[PDB]
């Protein structure tokens, strides 16, 4: 599309998210979600092909259903109390409806099915936006109403998300589906700590966003969308593959990398509330994410796969466009564990 | 209830007249022997829908003129009309009104 | 009371029909629009019963936004048809889990 | 919880004003000019007490004042008033502007009989003041005692003792 | 803890006025040095990705990297110290105002405490 | 999450529409204005936990005004008892409740 | 129980079109349901909002739906007691949109303009 | 100034509808801020009594508040009649 129109649409997406984040009226939050959904569809469909169109319609149907149930929950809450302010939910049925709507907006299990297909259908830039920016508004709304969530439903959906992400990532050779399942598992980790501490949720979201931005930018730099295509990168730019390997090790929660900070903290917080079994199962299940990260690292940088002759021509050329903040994203996603006590800034 | 009776009478007379029209000539004996999907028409329908939404927004103007906040009301009404004109201009300039 | 229950029941029926998905994505859009109409009726009744004057804008707003969404959905449907010649739901199987 | 107190049916007996809306509209301006004091006492009581049961005496008083006003009109200006309110009663909107002529006659007649001057535009919508001996209610909302606020701690900030105290961090 | 609803909190203030009563972090703070090290690593990685001599490609760019990291780290350290000070202040005030929830334990001596002995055999 | 831009700038972007008892046009009151005002004044400055525990009377009265479940229950009980009595044949309605009364202005 | 009768019909029409038979017939069922719902709102006292349903919803959105398809193959107790004065409260609250709801007008107008742009960009094709 | 005049003259030919539209729209935007009668319209809207005027309790400290409608204290509507 025209660059002016693209910039306007991106600004509209961000403005819808910010309208959700700054408003105290339920109708304005709904309007922010509507504006975000309206501006999001062209961004997914920017490169026109049947796959992108299919992904856009799937995303539209899912988000429209979620927004309809969100409006229903708002109306029920207003019926049982003449309130429009986003606070305590005042009704269990309305709160269950709101939780389910926000879960489908986020892609938590069992509403996870659309995330892998939408991510596979769209390009890498649209996938970056969808997996990083499109999580802020529902998580902020969940943080604002955390004191009213039924912990049983929230914890059930979080544990299901962790399990589903871990199991679904094992079967994937497409990198975008791997990212989608990783996102589902990280969303489960984020939402398993909402009932106890929203600061932990925000810290996990920040760390995950940094890591996802770094990995998506590394995938864009080495324009690969499959495992075998990524296995050719060492013969053109081995530095990119080494950086990606360290980032993948960080994403697996291995200390002393940055990705260890959230789980650690979350586990600690859960233990402070006499919750022992669930964090144990959560770490056991995150082992699966680590396994398929390690498989990608094996195929990418720790071994050398066969190349092709036409790669020689590619040796004579350099990337014309360089993404700023990529080095900062890599450093922030690998080496911020010693600065862990900074979380008291209520990030 | 008066409007209900009026609508009932109108519908009843219409049904009776159409039925007698369709059944009077049926008593005598006689012989008794794609793809295209134009985009332009869909675009016209969608433009109608969006402009109708903006009309729905503009409708309360006859009551909006008694508020004691005349400057704010005038500013907001002109804002709505200016954005409606901007929508028309955008559709015009990007070749959205051609046949 | 009973009137409120019927409106909610209509919303639940429309949501269930949307989630059934026999075929014909147009039927899904129709179910979404029925859900929104139910929401409009319910919110209007609540706002009128309690004499919440300033809330009288709220139904209109909802309607407008919903119709905009409807337009968007229709556009998507048309594009899908223009790729397959039909709005059949089973034709959207290129992307899989 | 509790029993709703209602006045007896005898407390709600008063000589009703038995004239229709056209007759009231024809004499509305003079009625507002002459019967202002009891009406304003009653309305101030009604808006201050917020209870119908606390304002019955003033209601009987305003009924009596209206009866006296209409008796004066009957004894002095019967026929022009009859023509004026027949005028008003004909219209489906009961408009003042159709037969000002009759109105003039009525006005003239009262100005000759009771020296009554019709209030001008913007005068009956003024906010006036009422001198009443009825004590100002202290808790018209019947509110309970408000819960006490939180302690509102205050003082000088000192550095955290031994820092963050998070696991092995010494700062 | 959840100090989001703490009374008398300005909605979008990074550092309140009352934060100015605390000692500022020293410029030789080890955490500040680690932030500068992070900036230096970012500069080296920027050199490596752009395919330039890693150590000595852009000195101005590396200096800007380090300086920006140090600046933001200083302000972040100030905010973190202030938040921990608030936590401790509230804890001590609450303990003072609720003496019946934090009684003074009657001190006992090991000579008058009977602890069970488990031989290792 | 919530960034209180309105409170920081004193803007009032959407607070005017959050409650029934907040400056309606032409001073038109809500149906439950007094109950809402009492509940808000009870719960102000106290926090959600203490407000839920200590202002339960005001919230219960507000909900009763909003939905009128207790009033409809009581009316239904009275009407059912009247119907049973008239079916049995011991109670008869007065002329006031049969349309034979004398109306008042 | 006139309101109850309307409500029952409303649900019956919803069940009719929710079975999703022959989307033209589902559209007819949704048209009937929308008419009954508008009747409910009108019988309640919301004349402007019911007429808004009847005009906007039925005559624009369902009309566009049918056009696109054709291209292809207990009560009375909870009520008030007093009167509203010399105006209608619903009209006053709706007209307060230009004096009270400046923020709402701004966000809605921006959304509608963005919607026009989005529709054009999506249907462009290429 | 020549280019703008040439553009206006070329637009008045072969495009008079758009010229009239923009002229009328701009005039509607600009004129209300310059007219002196908009304040009169605001005042007329203020003087329309939709509600009952609730009287105030007299304490002997309100000389500006009339005790009867015919009293000379309070707002006047002679200006409205003279309009
Ligand atoms: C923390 C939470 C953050 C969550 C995630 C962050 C969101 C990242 C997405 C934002 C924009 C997308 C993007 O920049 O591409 C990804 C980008 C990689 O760049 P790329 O892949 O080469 O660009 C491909 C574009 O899609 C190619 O598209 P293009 O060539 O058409 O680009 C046109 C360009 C140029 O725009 C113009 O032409 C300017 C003209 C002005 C238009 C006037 C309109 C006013 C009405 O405008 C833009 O790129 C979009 C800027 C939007 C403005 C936002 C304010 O990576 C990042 O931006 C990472 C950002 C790091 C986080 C944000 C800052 C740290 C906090
Ligand atoms: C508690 C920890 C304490 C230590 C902290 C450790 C981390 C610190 C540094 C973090 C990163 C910053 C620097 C790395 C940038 C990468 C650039 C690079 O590749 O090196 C090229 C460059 C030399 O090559 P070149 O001739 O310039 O150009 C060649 C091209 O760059 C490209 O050459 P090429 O393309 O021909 O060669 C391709 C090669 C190139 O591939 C690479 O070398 C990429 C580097 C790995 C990715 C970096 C990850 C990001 C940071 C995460 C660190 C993880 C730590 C956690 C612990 C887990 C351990 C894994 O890739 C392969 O061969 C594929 C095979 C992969 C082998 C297995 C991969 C394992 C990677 C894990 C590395 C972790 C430690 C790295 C230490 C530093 C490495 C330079 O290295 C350097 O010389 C710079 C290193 C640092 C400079 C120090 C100078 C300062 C001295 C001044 C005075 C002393 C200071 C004291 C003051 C007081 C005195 C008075
Ligand atoms: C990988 C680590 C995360 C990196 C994050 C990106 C780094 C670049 C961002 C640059 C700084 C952004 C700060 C914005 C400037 C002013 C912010 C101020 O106006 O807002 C305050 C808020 O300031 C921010 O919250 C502090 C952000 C600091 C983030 C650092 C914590 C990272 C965790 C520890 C890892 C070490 C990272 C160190 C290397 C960068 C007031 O917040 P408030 O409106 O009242 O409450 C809303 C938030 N609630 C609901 C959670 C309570
Ligand atoms: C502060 C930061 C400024 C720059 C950043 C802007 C961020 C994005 C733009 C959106 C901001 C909207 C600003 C307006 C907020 C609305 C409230 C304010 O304007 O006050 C109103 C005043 O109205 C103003 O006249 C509104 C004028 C603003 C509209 C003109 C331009 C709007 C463009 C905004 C961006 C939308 C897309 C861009 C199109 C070009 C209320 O009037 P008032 O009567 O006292 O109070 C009503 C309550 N009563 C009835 C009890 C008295
Ligand atoms: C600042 C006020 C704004 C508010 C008022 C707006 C009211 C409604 C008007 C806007 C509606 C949409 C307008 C869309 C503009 C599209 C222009 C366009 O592209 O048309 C050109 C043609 O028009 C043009 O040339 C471009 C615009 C020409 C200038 C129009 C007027 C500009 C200003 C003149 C008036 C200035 C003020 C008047 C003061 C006079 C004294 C009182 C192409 O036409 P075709 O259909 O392709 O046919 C061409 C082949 N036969």
């Amino acid at each position: 599309m025209n660059p002016i129109i693209y910039t306007t649409l991106i600004m509209t997406v961000m403005s819808g998210t910010m309208l959700v984040m700054i408003s105290s009226h339920w109708l304005l939050i709904w309007i922010g979600f509507e504006m975000n959904l309206l501006a999001m569809i062209p961004v997914l469909m920017k490169n026109f092909n049947p796959r992108a169109t299919e992904a856009a319609t799937k995303y539209f149907l899912t988000q429209a259903t979620a927004s309809m149930m969100l409006m229903m929950a708002i109306i029920i809450n207003l019926l049982y109390s003449g309130q429009w302010t986003i606070t305590k939910m005042f009704n269990p049925v309305a709160m269950t409806m709101m939780t389910m709507a926000l879960a489908m907006k986020l892609g938590l299990s069992p509403f996870h099915f659309w995330v892998p297909e939408v991510t596979q259908g769209i390009s890498l830039q649209a996938g970056l936006l969808l997996l990083t920016w499109q999580k802020l508004a529902p998580l902020s709304v969940l943080c604002q109403i955390s004191q009213s969530i039924n912990p049983n439903l929230m914890l059930t959906m979080a544990m299901l998300s962790i399990l589903i992400g871990g199991w679904g990532g094992l079967n994937q050779t497409q990198l975008r589906k791997i990212m989608a399942y990783s996102s589902i598992a990280h969303m489960g980790w984020m939402t398993a700590v909402l009932p106890y501490n929203t600061t932990m949720t925000i810290l996990n979201l920040l760390i995950y966003i940094t890591m996802t931005l770094a990995m998506f930018m590394l995938l864009i730099h080495s324009s690969a969308t499959t495992t075998l295509s990524l296995s050719h990168t060492w013969n053109k730019m081995p530095v990119i593959t080494s950086l990606m390997m360290v980032t993948l090790l960080s994403m697996g929660g291995l200390p002393p990398l940055s990705g260890f900070m959230p789980k650690w903290m979350i586990i600690q917080e859960m233990t402070k509330n006499e919750s022992i079994i669930m964090p144990t199962l959560m770490a056991m299940t995150a082992l699966l994410n680590l396994y398929f990260y390690m498989r990608l690292a094996y195929s990418s940088s720790l071994t050398m796969f066969p190349s092709t002759n036409n790669m020689k021509m590619k040796w004579q050329f350099e990337h014309t466009k360089q993404m700023k903040l990529l080095p900062t994203m890599i450093v922030l996603s690998t080496l911020v564990l010693p600065m862990t006590p900074a979380l008291s800034s209520l990030n | 209830m008066n409007i209900m009776l009026t609508l009932l009478t109108n519908v009843t007379l219409a049904s009776l007249l159409v039925l007698i029209a369709f059944w009077l000539p049926q008593l005598n004996a006689y012989s008794e022997k794609r793809l295209p999907f134009s985009m332009k028409f869909f675009l016209v329908a969608i433009t109608f829908l969006l402009f109708d939404l903006e009309i729905a927004l503009l409708l309360p103007l006859p009551w909006a003129s008694q508020t004691n906040n005349l400057k704010t009301m005038l500013t907001m009404a002109l804002f709505l009309l200016i954005l409606l004109a901007a929508s028309l201009a955008y559709e015009w300039t990007q070749k959205g009104l051609e046949w | 009371p009973l009137v409120y229950m019927n409106i909610i029941m209509a919303f639940a029926i429309a949501l269930a029909g949307l989630l059934m998905y026999r075929s014909h994505l147009m039927s899904s859009l129709l179910c979404l629009e029925g859900m929104m109409l139910s929401l409009f009726i319910m919110s209007t009744l609540i706002i009128l019963n309690t004499h919440f004057t300033l809330a009288n804008m709220m139904p209109i707003i909802l309607l407008v936004f919903a119709a905009c969404e409807a337009a968007l959905g229709l556009s998507l449907l048309v594009m899908v048809s223009n790729t397959y010649g039909t709005d059949y739901v089973q034709n959207l199987n290129l992307l899989q889990c | 919880p509790g029993i709703v107190e209602l006045p007896t049916l005898e407390d709600l007996k008063v000589q009703e004003v038995k004239v229709s809306s056209s007759v009231l509209k024809a004499a509305a301006h003079h009625y507002g000019a002459q019967c202002d004091k009891p009406n304003k006492e009653f309305m101030l009581c009604r808006w201050e007490e917020k209870d119908p049961r606390r304002c019955l005496e003033e209601g009987k008083l305003v009924n009596q004042c209206a009866l006296d006003f209409f008796r004066q009109i009957k004894r002095h200006c019967a026929e022009p008033f009859t023509e004026y309110w027949t005028c008003i009663d004909y219209s489906g909107l009961q408009l003042f502007r159709h037969c000002r002529k009759q109105q003039a006659k009525f006005d003239e007649c009262v100005l000759d009989k009771l020296g009554w001057v019709r209030p001008d535009l913007g005068e009956l919508s003024k906010v006036t003041k009422v001198k009443t001996d009825r004590p100002l209610p202290e808790n018209p909302y019947h509110s309970r005692a408000r819960p006490e606020p939180n302690p509102e701690a205050e003082g000088d900030l000192k550095p955290a003792k031994h820092g963050s105290r998070l696991f092995f961090w010494t700062m | 803890t959840m100090m989001s609803g703490r009374p008398g909190r300005v909605p979008l203030q990074f550092l309140p006025n009352e934060a100015r009563s605390l000692p500022p972090p020293k410029l030789t703070d080890p955490r500040l040095v680690y932030m500068g090290f992070l900036g230096y690593c970012s500069g080296l990685i920027d050199n490596a990705i752009r395919r330039r001599p890693v150590v000595s490609a852009g000195l101005h760019r590396q200096l800007l990297y380090v300086t920006s990291f140090v600046f933001f780290g200083y302000y972040l350290l100030k905010r973190q110290d202030y938040m921990y000070a608030l936590r401790d202040h509230d804890m001590f005030a609450y303990v003072k105002s609720h003496p019946e929830d934090f009684p003074e334990k009657d001190k006992k001596t090991y000579g008058e405490i009977l602890e069970e002995f488990h031989p290792v055999r | 999450p919530f960034f209180d831009v309105q409170k920081r700038l004193g803007l009032d972007l959407d607070r005017w529409m959050t409650i029934q008892s907040a400056e309606q046009p032409h001073k038109i009151p809500g149906r439950c204005h007094a109950f809402e005002k009492e509940w808000i004044e009870c719960a102000h400055g106290i926090g959600g936990i203490r407000a839920e525990k200590e202002c339960k009377i005001e919230f219960d009265d507000f909900v009763e005004c909003l939905l009128r479940q207790k009033t409809m229950k009581r009316l239904s009980a009275i009407k059912r008892q009247r119907d049973k009595l008239i079916k049995e044949g011991k109670y008869t309605p007065p002329p006031h409740h049969l349309g034979k009364e004398d109306p008042r202005p | 129980y006139i309101a109850f009768i309307l409500s029952t019909i409303f649900v019956i029409g919803f069940v009719g079109f929710s079975s999703k038979p022959s989307p033209i017939y589902g559209g007819l069922g949704l048209i009937v349901s929308g008419g009954v719902g508008c009747g409910i709102v009108l019988n309640f006292g919301g004349s402007f909002l019911g007429l808004m349903v009847f005009l906007i919803y039925l005559g624009g959105m369902l009309v566009v739906f049918g056009y696109t398809t054709a291209m292809a193959t207990g009560d009375w107790v909870i009520y008030d007691t007093g009167d509203s004065g010399f105006f209608s409260e619903e009209a006053m609250g709706i007209a307060a949109l230009y004096s009270y709801g400046t923020w709402l007008v701004i966000v809605t107008g921006w959304s509608l303009l963005i919607g026009v742009v989005v529709i054009m960009e999506i249907t462009r094709g290429n | 100034a020549g280019r703008i005049a040439s553009f206006l003259k070329n637009a008045w030919a072969k495009e008079p509808v758009l010229v009239a539209s923009f002229a009328i729209g701009g005039l509607a935007i600009i004129l209300p801020s310059l007219s002196p009668y908009t304040n009169y319209a605001i005042r007329i809207n203020r003087a329309t009594p939709y509600n009952y005027p609730v009287p105030l309790r007299d304490d002997g400290n309100m000389p500006d508040v009339p005790s009867h409608p015919q009293d000379p204290q309070g707002p006047s509507l002679e200006w409205l009649k003279n309009l």
